[PDB]
């Protein structure tokens, strides 16, 4: 409408951890492979 | 290099050699500026002009003239580089960007923004532009197409249109027989639009026209050249019922009274 | 509903937790809380993707109920845009 | 579909604009419909797009007058892609509710000589309004136009231009006014009271009162449906619970005392 | 250099005088005088100025947007809106001592001119909120195809706009005034617009036709009546043909 | 330290009445005609001010539009407001203990009136996202080329903040007014410009060119002086060869 | 606590400001370019309960509508918990200022907060009626240009329960003379004067022949403007500063 700048006020690069987690609800099952694989490392996730 | 005749209706005049013309400035892709009849045809003229130019040559840019009052036009012929300006804040290229080395169908709307038209005088300039907060300038090549509806001299020494738009433009002038002028192809191209009419309303047969009605269309005074005759036909149609004795009934216009 | 069984579920170790908080070399603290960083933002992911999920079946749902009840011929032409215009997420996340 | 005329109008006069009504139903083609204030033209129009042909998909009656600003109307024909910032609704749904439907307004006077210019440069190509960076869409949509103000009278202000004018307009309804119309008013107003006591669920219609009948006639009503729903409701709140036929009209707010 | 000369006396006053100013940068207001003054020698005019090894780049005044006009005199400001987060430098700061050549000049806006003089008679880059504004001497000229004293009289233009000019304003002559090589200009567009006409060569001739031609109003501008020999050459399309009795109206009808 | 082009006795008078102006920031103003250059004894002053090195703000009023003093004068330095995430500095909070003149403030926005209303009034108004605002301990300055009586009777500003703007307000004699020492100006004026224009020497005015400009109208005052210069500088033409007399018209043709 | 010059109609006007200081009513206040009641105003917030109240005066022209609210007690999407308008007012003194000149969104909002609405922002869904006293001054406009339909009839409605009528320097200007003396004894010391060189009272006559349009402000400019005119203290000055704004 009529023309101007930010005179109130009011997005993101997902990295590889939001990144994964995009790519993950790809499936079920599978999906708990991966999570055991991930609690695994994670020492502090139960 | 195709045909793609259309509708190009009403020849019988002098609008054949008009039509030469036109053929004959087909390959220049100097400035193209015409003058329409005022309520019909210049819609069908762009389309002739457009099938003159080569189909491979480029897109058929149209724009209806506007002010300067709507920044989104300002945007849309100068361009939008920086934010806030079109689109997204990215370099959002404008209608005079979107065409690149297509026709430019300009329209002589007549807008009260002289400032628009001032704008446009330096779109076509040297074949350049730069975009709403463009850091770099970019030559561009496009078409040009352009009408008229008016006597642009009279605006000229009115000063409602500016004498550096008239001048840069309008390398020739092109115009449109007058619908009181033309009245040679009356019978051809009504006959045409029934027809085609017939055909959408699937008529069974051709109904046919009396001699009076060619009469009273002889005296129509026709404000629209090929747009008003045309619906003129299909009024005409409604009311009338094909290959009956409804034939004979035939209505002007749904505007003009109830008989 | 999203079948209770299925889903899977992550708790945090709270003992580990606890004794990362108090852990006497700083080198080990650390790692324990880049670790509990991680394993946070692992939970808060397959929760949200828990929900989207289900929100979009939800969705889902609201649009195919006539060939949920009346049968597969009651199936309405439906594309991913139509599903993905009733959601605030993308095509992208429909697929 | 089928055209629904529930509450139709007894006169001849309103059964001849059904057949002209029925009779361009077949037909693909803008339609003018000269109405009054509260005449009942846009639910004329609602029924001929029931009766026009099949249901014709989406059918949208949204009123350019009834805008906050002739942008916010234009917005509604057509939506640039990243334009401006925010909106209150998705503006492209408007236009896309034409697709596979027609077009339907009212009080079109009010709208813009740059908001028509732009219409009837649509309305001959069918392309999107809005182009937004890209070719506009060419959708199959018909269109319907209802204004009580004079189309010559509009023509002769210079607001439309002629083009605008001749191509807008291909059909032609014109309201027969609701005062004129005397018969049809009564059958009206017998089925309107018919449906208040249906729906109203109260156990006995309390009818009408022959002085009653004769000054809710006397009144100019020019809100055929409007003005005429406006005193149904009024007498409803004054519910004499079927034995007070005096139907005080208090349909007007400022009235009192 | 590359651009083509008008090749008269007075036109070559104009070219010393353009010469003799070109090591000075200093602002000038060379009149445009309706679509007569080349803009392609105030280019060469900057060639041949330092400013050519500098950045030298022109634009139109009327060109930007009312609210965007501080964007315009100071590029794209980092605090301006959220989306655009760059302190992008002006045209001016994107020339930063190039050679500013003003066009539009009697179609800028008030405003937009209280704004614009004050800022080049003194002034450094300030931008939105800035910390400190940064001095640029950037060379400047502007062109105005109008009576400056006219605008003034009328009161349109602002004093500080008229004393804006350094430079004497260069005013070249009408087509009518000035009509010394008339027969040789003709002469080249007709060899241009036959190279573009794809026509090697016209075998027929008029000088004379040529010189009557000459002797018309010419309006619009001096290049406008050259482009009314490339349209009687398209209407003719033809290389055996005289110039004699040729007359190019296109806005009039013909019989 | 502060170069003066003006030695007059009514100019004495003036520099006279800004040693007797200290540094108070009291509301004065500088008036003066087109060109008058004020601003720039009113920059020496404030240099003579207590702030004997101190800042100061040329701050061009006309840049400004659609933006509160918390846009550039005030400044944001607050985070998450409109726009993106930073903090930015303000020209009047930045400007405190130092000079803060106002260019042309007589061509300023009514709200940017009824701002300063208050800014004036108080010195602690503005703030970003803030309860209390600080004091200033700027100098206030401005100087125009309007004349407010006019304006303030018309109510193009508040006659009530123009009062309050207004404690020693003074103004300037105009050049034309003076008609005195216009020789010596000239001369400098060629000086300056044989230095600037690498030439061997100023080539002399005779009686002539006197009489022009004790005869000249210089509505530009001191303006109207450097255009003669700049003029002068375009008509040097030899050095060896006296100038009898320098003349120059904007509208004058040529022949 | 302040300072001015003393009238009786002045004087009585004074005691009744003082009378309502401890009240804790809203207060509308009319000002003739004098002291403005702003020192009044201010004078009553010390002798109310709410001396060590806040005494947060918001001059209601400088703000943007956008963020108007935001102003009111208004926090949406980083940092939260802003200190809004009544907020940081409340439990003391809330002065406005400069409301001849403010929009009508301040309007509406001023109307929403004389039954004290709500603030339900994002920041927090507050339910405002803090219960400061308010007060309302820089009354410009006159009372037919409220009728003239420029504000909301509501909020002339909601104002106080009277108005503070001020009266002309013109109307008393017997101690103007010793409010003048005052300030060029403060400009003095401000100018580091040596000491006062004295009046002349054919002048002081001369230049009370004026209808002081600014009052008090424009006593103090014409007494400065005649300090620095004089520029020394050898003898009485016996000349007027008419006006700054005056040829020479
Ligand atoms: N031979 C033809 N072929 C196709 N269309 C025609 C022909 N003759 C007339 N027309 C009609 O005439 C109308 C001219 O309209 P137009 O010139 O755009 O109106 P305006 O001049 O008022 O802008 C077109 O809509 C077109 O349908
Ligand atoms: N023939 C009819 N039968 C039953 N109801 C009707 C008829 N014509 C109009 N109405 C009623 O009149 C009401 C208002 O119609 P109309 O005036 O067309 O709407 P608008 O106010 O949009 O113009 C509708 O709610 C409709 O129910
Ligand atoms: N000597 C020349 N040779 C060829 N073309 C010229 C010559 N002088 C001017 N032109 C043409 O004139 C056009 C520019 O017009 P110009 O005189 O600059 O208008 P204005 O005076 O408004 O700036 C250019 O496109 C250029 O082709
Ligand atoms: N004291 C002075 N001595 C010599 N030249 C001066 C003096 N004051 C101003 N000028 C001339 O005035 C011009 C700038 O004036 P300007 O700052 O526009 O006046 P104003 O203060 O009215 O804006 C300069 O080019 C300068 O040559
Ligand atoms: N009784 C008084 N004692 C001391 N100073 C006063 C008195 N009355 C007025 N003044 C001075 O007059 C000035 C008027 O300021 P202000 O209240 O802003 O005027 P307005 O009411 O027109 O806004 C104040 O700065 C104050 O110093
Ligand atoms: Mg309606
Ligand atoms: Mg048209
Ligand atoms: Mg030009
Ligand atoms: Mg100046
Ligand atoms: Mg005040």
């Amino acid at each position: 409408m009529k023309q101007g700048l930010q005179l109130r006020l009011s997005l993101a690069m997902t990295p590889q951890l939001q990144q994964a987690i995009r790519l993950l609800q790809l499936s079920t099952l599978e999906l708990q492979q991966e999570l055991q694989q991930a609690l695994e490392s994670n020492p502090l996730l139960e | 290099m195709a045909e793609y005749k259309d509708n190009l209706l009403g020849e019988a005049n002098s609008f054949l050699e008009v039509l030469e013309q036109v053929s004959h400035l087909a390959p220049l892709d100097k400035p193209v500026l015409i003058i329409g009849e005022r309520g019909t045809g210049k819609e069908l003229i762009a389309s002739r002009l457009h099938y003159l130019s080569s189909r491979w040559q480029g897109p058929f840019i149209s724009l209806n003239c506007a002010a300067l009052n709507e920044n989104l036009l300002d945007s849309e012929l100068f361009g939008h580089e920086a934010g806030a300006f079109t689109g997204a804040q990215k370099r959002h290229p404008g209608r005079f960007e979107r065409a690149d080395g297509g026709t430019l169908f300009l329209d002589e709307l007549a807008t009260a923004p002289m400032m628009v038209q001032e704008k446009l005088l330096r779109v076509i300039e040297y074949g350049e532009l730069e975009r709403v907060g463009g850091s770099q300038p970019l030559q561009v090549n496009v078409r040009l197409v352009c009408a008229t509806n008016a006597d642009l001299p009279a605006m000229v020494n009115e000063g409602t249109f500016r004498a550096d738009l008239l001048d840069r433009l309008a390398f020739d002038v092109v115009q449109l027989p007058p619908l009181r002028e033309r009245e040679s192809d009356i019978m051809l191209m009504a006959e045409y639009f029934a027809i085609q009419m017939c055909r959408e309303i699937k008529l069974p047969l051709f109904p046919g026209f009396t001699e009076r009605a060619r009469e009273t269309l002889l005296n129509y005074r026709w404000p629209g050249n090929i747009r008003e005759l045309k619906n003129v036909v299909e009024r005409s149609v409604y009311r009338h019922g094909t290959s009956d004795y409804p034939l004979d009934d035939i209505i002007i216009d749904p505007f003009k009274r109830r008989p | 509903e999203l079948n209770a069984d299925s889903i899977p579920r992550l708790k945090i170790n709270q003992q580990y937790a606890a004794m990362g908080n108090s852990a006497r070399n700083d080198a080990d603290g650390q790692f324990i809380r880049s670790n509990l960083q991680e394993a946070r933002w692992l939970i808060k992911s397959l929760e949200s993707r828990n929900d989207t999920l289900l929100r979009v079946s939800r969705c889902i749902v609201e649009q195919q109920q006539a060939f949920f009840e009346q049968g597969e011929e009651y199936m309405k032409p439906m594309v991913l845009a139509d599903i993905a215009q009733a959601v605030e997420m993308h095509e992208s996340t429909i697929s």
